[PDB]
């Protein structure tokens, strides 16, 4: 979950944003069957270039391996069918990589 | 001979890189992270190595 | 396998730490491919993987 | 009189103050013997770190007729509360009064001068290294970039868990990837401004 | 007991906690008399199969 001085409740959770709109403070809501909390991750860096997610539990973004987790199962994604969601989509290409 | 002379220096870097039988190769780290006597034992090992 | 001539402009060595400006090495990397997709247009409808 | 420069992953300030408390009573048992021992980590027997920035506070509690006790701690761990307070950056940490694997065990000892000293309890600390949680002597006031730095002069630094003594400068050489660049011997020579790329 | 291997068990009730149960202790020496199989071997008079 990202945000840019626009926090209906993340402002209540921990600080309004921590920066202005151009920076994007983004958390994980620890959404599970019992508890829900927001863990601050980072702000939008000047450049983001590629993404890769591994089964082991670490996602490598731009080639740094920010954080590892347990073995992964799956994922789902949805922006909308609102026109340019695939026209200006960042995914030039996507590949099922293997080691 | 030119290949021969182009040698006998890299391994020197290799040994100094190692941590041998010690918490960390950073002397100051343990220095900051520990009292005197134990680190003294390890640095003796290290200097001897 | 990878067809030649490709730039790999946004491709970077999988490293959990450290940085190498130049050199050569063999290692394990997530480069084998099972399928390929480009210019997606369906993920906006709750696409699952 | 070394200037100090501190730089890590840029971020705001979110400080927390965790307290550990130890309580003992001798005045009634034998003067040296213990009536009751009570240790609380923020009022609990176990706890986990919450904020990136935090500080630990240990409180002592002595009940005795003489009133004089010599305190001592033993550790099975390469870290001490005094040491860790000095801007130790780390990833994950939790504390408990119950035995846990991969948890450092720490004991406290007190000498009431009645003739014999005692030990109170063992604390367990499981943790894994990283750049999430940092322990500081005191917080930072309204700081959106906790890192502090200076150039042109030699300074005592600690960068991403890499501390040393050196003089820092800027170069226009640039690269698209990597933030720190370590010597083959293991010295981070150059590095990049995470926020700006400098 | 005298020079015994110790095993401990930890449990997690999904409350976010992990606690230990107990410790078990073992004495042993290498040898032939007794062996640990994953399934008993039957229909055999000389156990070795090659
Ligand atoms: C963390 O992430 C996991 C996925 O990794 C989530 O698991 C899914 O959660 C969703 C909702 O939270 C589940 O969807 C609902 O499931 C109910 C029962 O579970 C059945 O789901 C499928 C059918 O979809 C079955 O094949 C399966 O065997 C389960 O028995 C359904 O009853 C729900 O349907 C309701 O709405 C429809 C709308 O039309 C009605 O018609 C129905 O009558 C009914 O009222 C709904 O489908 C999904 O099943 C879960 N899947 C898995 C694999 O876990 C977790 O939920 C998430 N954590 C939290 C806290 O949400
Ligand atoms: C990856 O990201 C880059 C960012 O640079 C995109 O490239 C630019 O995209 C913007 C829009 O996202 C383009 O701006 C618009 O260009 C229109 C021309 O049509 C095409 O022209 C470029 C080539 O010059 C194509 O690459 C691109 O796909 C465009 O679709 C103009 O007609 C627009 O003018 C008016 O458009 C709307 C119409 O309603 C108005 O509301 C606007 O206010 C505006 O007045 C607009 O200027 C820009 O031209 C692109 N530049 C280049 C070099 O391509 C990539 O498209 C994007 N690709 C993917 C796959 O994500
Ligand atoms: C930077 O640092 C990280 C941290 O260590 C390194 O990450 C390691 O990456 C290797 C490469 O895959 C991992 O090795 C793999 O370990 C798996 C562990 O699974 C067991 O453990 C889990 C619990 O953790 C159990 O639930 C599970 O059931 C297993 O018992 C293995 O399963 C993998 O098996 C491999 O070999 C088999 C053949 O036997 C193949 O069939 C598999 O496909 C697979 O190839 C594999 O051994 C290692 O675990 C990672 N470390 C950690 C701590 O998890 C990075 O490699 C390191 N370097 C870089 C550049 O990032
Ligand atoms: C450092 O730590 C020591 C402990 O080693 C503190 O000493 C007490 O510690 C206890 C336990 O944590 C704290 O709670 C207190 O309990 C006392 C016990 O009551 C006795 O004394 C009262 C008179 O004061 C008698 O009336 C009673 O019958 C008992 O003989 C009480 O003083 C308090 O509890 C009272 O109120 C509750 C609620 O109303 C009642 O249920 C009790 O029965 C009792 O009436 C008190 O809660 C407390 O922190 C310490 N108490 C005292 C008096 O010192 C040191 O104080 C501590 N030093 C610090 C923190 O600086
Ligand atoms: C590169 O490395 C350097 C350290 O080596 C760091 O750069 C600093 O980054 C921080 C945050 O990114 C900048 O912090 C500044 O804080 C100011 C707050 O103090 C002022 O507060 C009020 C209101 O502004 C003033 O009235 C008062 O007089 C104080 O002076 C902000 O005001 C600053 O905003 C201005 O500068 C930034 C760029 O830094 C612009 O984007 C804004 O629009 C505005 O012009 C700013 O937030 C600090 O200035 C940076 N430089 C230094 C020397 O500290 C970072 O690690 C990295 N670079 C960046 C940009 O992060
Ligand atoms: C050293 O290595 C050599 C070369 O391999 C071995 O020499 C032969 O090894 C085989 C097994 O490896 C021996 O086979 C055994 O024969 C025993 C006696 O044979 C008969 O016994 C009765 C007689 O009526 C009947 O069962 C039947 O007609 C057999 O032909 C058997 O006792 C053995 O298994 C019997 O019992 C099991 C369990 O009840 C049944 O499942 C079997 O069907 C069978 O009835 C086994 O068949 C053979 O005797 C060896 N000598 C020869 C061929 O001359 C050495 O044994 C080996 N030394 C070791 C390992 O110490
Ligand atoms: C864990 O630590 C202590 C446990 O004793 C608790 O927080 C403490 O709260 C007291 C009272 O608010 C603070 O005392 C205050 O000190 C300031 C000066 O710093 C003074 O101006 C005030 O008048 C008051 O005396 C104390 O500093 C503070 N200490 C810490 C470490 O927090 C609380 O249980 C825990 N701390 C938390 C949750 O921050
Ligand atoms: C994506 O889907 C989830 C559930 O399917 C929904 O809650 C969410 O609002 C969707 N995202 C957007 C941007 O609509
Ligand atoms: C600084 O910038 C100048 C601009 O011309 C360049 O010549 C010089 O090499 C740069 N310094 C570096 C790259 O260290």
């Amino acid at each position: 979950v990202c945000s840019n001085s626009s926090n209906p409740h993340l402002a209540t959770f921990a600080i309004p944003l921590g920066a202005t709109q151009v920076p994007y403070y983004c958390f994980f809501k620890v959404d599970t069957y019992n508890s829900t909390v927001y863990k601050f991750l980072a702000v939008l860096p000047p450049t983001v270039r590629e993404i890769v997610i591994t089964k082991y539990g670490d996602v490598y973004v731009n080639g740094f391996g920010y954080l590892h987790l347990g073995l992964l199962d799956a994922v789902t994604i949805n922006f909308t069918g609102h026109g340019t969601d695939d026209d200006v989509s960042g995914f030039w290409t996507i590949a099922s990589t293997n080691f | 001979v030119v290949n021969s002379q182009g040698a006998a220096l890299t391994q020197l870097t290799v040994q100094l890189q190692h941590n041998f039988q010690a918490i960390s190769s950073s002397i100051d780290d343990i220095y900051s992270r520990l009292d005197i006597l134990s680190a003294d034992v390890q640095v003796d090992r290290l200097i001897t190595g | 396998h990878i067809p030649e001539g490709f730039s790999f402009n946004n491709w970077f060595l999988l490293s959990n730490d450290s940085t190498l400006v130049h050199g050569k090495v063999v290692s394990n990397q997530p480069l084998l491919v099972n399928c390929l997709l480009a210019i997606p247009k369906i993920y906006g409808l709750g696409q699952f993987f | 009189e070394q200037p100090i420069s501190f730089v890590t992953l840029p971020s705001f300030n979110a400080h927390s103050f965790v307290n550990i408390t130890v309580s003992a009573s001798f005045g009634g048992h034998s003067g040296a013997n213990l009536i009751a021992s009570d240790t609380t980590i923020n009022g609990f027997s176990s706890f986990c770190v919450d904020t990136r920035q935090f500080t630990i506070s240990l409180s002592y509690n002595v009940t005795n007729s003489y009133g004089y006790v010599s305190n001592s701690q033993d550790s099975n761990c390469p870290f001490t509360l005094q040491s860790v307070n000095d801007y130790l950056s780390f990833s994950k940490f939790c504390v408990s009064t119950s035995l846990l694997a991969s948890a450092c065990t720490i004991d406290l000892f007190g000498y009431p001068e009645f003739g014999s000293g005692v030990k109170f309890t063992s604390l367990y600390f499981q943790f894994t290294k990283g750049e999430l949680i940092t322990g500081t002597p005191k917080p930072l006031e309204g700081v959106t970039d906790v890192s502090f730095m200076t150039l042109d002069v030699c300074t005592k630094y600690t960068i991403y868990g890499f501390k040393g003594e050196g003089i820092i400068t800027l170069t226009n050489s640039s690269f698209l990837a990597g933030v720190y660049y370590t010597s083959d011997s293991g010295q981070l020579l150059a590095f990049k401004n995470v926020t700006s790329g400098a």
